[PDB]
C-alpha cells in the first residue's frame, strides 16, 4: 500500500459511509454467493443449508466485524501490515491454511459492496487508490505462506 | 452449456437492463481501465479516455454478446467463437484481465441495479460468465 | 484424451523406469511433504516422515495409476473415477497440491532420470497429467 | 526470503556447483517445453521454428547468464530484494508486463535442473531452503505490479 493523504483520505473516510457494523457480514454472505466451493473451510459455520441459512446465522453477523475489522486495522496504521497480520497470516496459514487464491476476491466483492450502497463514490479516482491498498492484506496472510 | 435456474437470473437481470445494457457495458470498461496498471504499456489502441466514442462502442460488444448468447446459449460456441480466434489466433491478448471486465459489471452496474440482492444472481452473471469464457478460449476438441 | 506423441515419450519415460515406477512414486511424495509447509497442519494421516511404509505404499499408487492410464488412456476417466471421488466426495482435500506433485516427479526422478533431455519429455509427464488431473477432478457433464 | 547461515550456505554454496555461465540458458529453455504457451513474451527470440531452435539461438545462452544472475544478486545482497528487484519489477512490469503466474514456475523447473546434474545434493534440508529463498523474487516482480 503507498498512496497521498489526499487520495487515501477518500478510500480511508469511506469507512464512516460504510456501516461496519454489519456490512462485513454482508461481504462474506456474498463471496459465498460467488465462490461457495469454499465450503470446506466455512464448514464450522454449520448453519449453510442454504444460501439464505449464511445471512441468518449470527456468527456471520459478528464474525464480519473481525474480516472487516481487521482491514480497518491497516488504515488506522498502514505503518506495516505484516507487523500486524503476522496472526492472521500465522493464524490463516497454519490454523486455517486459506489457499492463497481467495483474497483476490474477496477484495473484487467488498469494492461492489460500496459502488451499490455507495455508488455516488464509486469516482475514478476512489477506485484505483482501492486495490493497492486492500492488495497488500491479499499478501499479508500469504506472506507466512511461501 | 448451463441450464439450471443460472440462466432465470441472468434473463431477470437482463429484464431490469433492458434498452440499457450496452450503456453499463461501456461503463465496465473505464472501470478497470481507469486504473489502467499494467494495460497502460499494453495500448489497447482504442483511447481507453472519455472523449472516445471506440470505448462506448466496446461495451454495446459486451452486453450484446450476453445477449446474443442467451439467444441460444445452447449453441452460442459457435456464435462466438470469433471473439475466441481474435483473442486467441489475434492480439495475443492476456485473458487475465477476464478476472477484471468480470467484476467490473458487478461494481459498474452498482451505480444502478449490480446483483439485486437475490442470494444467486450475483452468481449468475459472475458464473454465466463460465459459458462466455469457455467460448472465448474453446479449446477445439 | 490426448493421443499425439504426447503419449510416446511417456510410454518411452515409462519404459526406462519399469519396474523402478513404484518407486519414483514414493520419493515424489518425500519431496513436497520434506516442507511440510501447510500440509503440516493438515496431518495427511499417514506419517509423512520414514519409517512409515504408508508413505512408500501411496507412491505405488501414482506410478500404478500412470500405467494402468498407460493401459487404456483412451478411457482412463471411468476407471480413476473413484480417485476423484475421494479426493472430491471425500477428505475436501484441496488439490492446490497438485502443482507441488507434479514438479515433484521431475525433482525427485532427477536423482535418477527425470525429463531425458528431450525437447518434449519434459512436457510429457508434466502435460500428461492434463488427462490425469482432468479424470481426478472430473466436472461430470 | 529467510534462512540460517548454515543452511542458506548450502543452497547459497550450490552455486558453484551450478555452471550459471550456461546453466542459466537451459533453465529458460526447457521453462518452454513444459510451458511453451508463453510465445507472447519470448516474441523477441524471434528464432522459435522448433523447440530445437531455442537451444540454437545465441540470445538464450547470453540471457541465460541476465536470468539466473538477477537471482544470485539476491544471495549475493539478500538485506533487500525489492532494492535491486526494483528495475527487473519496473521493466518486467511496465516494459514486458509478465502474468504474475509464471515465475512460481520457473522457480520449479530450475531445482529440476539442480536435482539432475546434481541430484547427489537434492539433500531434503538443501530443498525446504530453496523455496522461500527464490519465493522473494516472485513476488518482488509482482510487487509493483498491485
Ligand atoms: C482475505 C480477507 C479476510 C480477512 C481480512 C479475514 C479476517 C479474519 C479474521 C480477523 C478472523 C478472526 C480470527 C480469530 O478468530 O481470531 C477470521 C476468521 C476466519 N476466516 Fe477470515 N478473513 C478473510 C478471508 C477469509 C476467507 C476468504 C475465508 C474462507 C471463505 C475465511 C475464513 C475464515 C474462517 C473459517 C474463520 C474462522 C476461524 C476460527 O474459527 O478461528 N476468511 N478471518
Ligand atoms: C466475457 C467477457 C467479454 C466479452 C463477452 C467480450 C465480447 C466482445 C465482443 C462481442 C467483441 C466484438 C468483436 C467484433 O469486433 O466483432 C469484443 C471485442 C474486443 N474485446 Fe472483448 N469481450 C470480453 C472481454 C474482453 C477482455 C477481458 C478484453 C481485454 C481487456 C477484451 C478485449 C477486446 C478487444 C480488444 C476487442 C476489439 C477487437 C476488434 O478490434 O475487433 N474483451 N469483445
Ligand atoms: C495426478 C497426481 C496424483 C495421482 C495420479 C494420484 C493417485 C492416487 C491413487 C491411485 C491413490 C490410491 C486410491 C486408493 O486408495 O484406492 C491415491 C490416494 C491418495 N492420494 Fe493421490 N494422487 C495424485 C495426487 C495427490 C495429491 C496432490 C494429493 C494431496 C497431497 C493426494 C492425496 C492422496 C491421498 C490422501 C490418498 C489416500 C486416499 C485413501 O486413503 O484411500 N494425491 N492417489
Ligand atoms: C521469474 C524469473 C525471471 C528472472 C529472474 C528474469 C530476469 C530477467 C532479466 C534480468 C532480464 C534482462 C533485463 C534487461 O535486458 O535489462 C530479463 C529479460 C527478459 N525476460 Fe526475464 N526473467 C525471469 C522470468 C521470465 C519469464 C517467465 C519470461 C517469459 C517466458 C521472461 C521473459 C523475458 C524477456 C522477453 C526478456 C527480454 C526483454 C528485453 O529484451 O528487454 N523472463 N529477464
Amino acid at each position: 500500500v503507498h498512496l497521498t493523504p489526499e487520495e487515501k483520505s477518500a478510500v480511508t473516510a469511506l469507512w464512516g459511509k460504510v456501516n461496519v457494523d454489519e456490512v462485513g457480514g454482508e461481504a462474506l454472505g456474498r463471496l459465498l454467493v460467488v465462490y461457495p466451493w469454499t465450503q470446506r473451510f466455512f464448514e464450522s459455520f454449520g448453519d449453510l443449508s442454504t444460501p439464505d441459512a449464511v445471512m441468518g446465522n449470527p456468527k456471520v453477523k459478528a464474525h464480519g466485524k473481525k474480516v472487516l475489522g481487521a482491514f480497518s486495522d491497516g488504515l488506522a496504521h498502514l505503518d506495516n501490515l505484516k507487523g500486524t497480520f503476522a496472526t492472521l497470516s500465522e493464524l490463516h496459514c497454519d490454523k486455517l491454511h486459506v489457499d492463497p487464491e481467495n483474497f483476490r476476491l474477496l477484495g473484487n466483492v467488498l469494492v461492489c459492496v460500496l459502488a451499490h450502497h455507495f455508488g455516488k463514490e464509486f469516482t475514478p479516482p476512489v477506485q484505483a487508490a482501492y486495490q493497492k491498498v486492500v492488495a497488500g492484506v491479499a499478501n499479508a496472510l500469504a506472506h507466512k505462506y511461501h | 452449456v448451463l441450464s439450471p435456474a443460472d440462466k432465470t437470473n441472468v434473463k431477470a437481470a437482463w429484464g431490469k437492463v433492458g434498452a440499457h445494457a450496452g450503456e453499463y457495458g461501456a461503463e465496465a470498461l473505464e472501470r478497470m481501465f481507469l486504473s489502467f496498471p499494467t494495460t497502460k504499456t499494453y495500448f489497447p489502441h482504442f483511447d481507453l479516455s472519455h472523449g472516445s466514442a471506440q470505448v462506448k462502442g466496446h461495451g454495446k460488444k459486451v452486453a450484446d454478446a450476453l445477449t446474443n448468447a442467451v439467444a441460444h446459449v445452447d449453441d452460442m460456441p459457435n456464435a462466438l467463437s470469433a471473439l475466441s480466434d481474435l483473442h486467441a489466433h489475434k492480439l495475443r491478448v492476456d485473458p487475465v484481465n477476464f478476472k477484471l471486465l468480470s467484476h467490473c459489471l458487478l461494481v459498474t452496474l452498482a451505480a444502478h441495479l449490480p446483483a439485486e440482492f437475490t442470494p444467486a444472481v450475483h452468481a449468475s452473471l459472475d458464473k454465466f460468465l463460465a459459458s462466455v469464457s469457455t467460448v472465448l478460449t474453446s479449446k477445439y476438441r
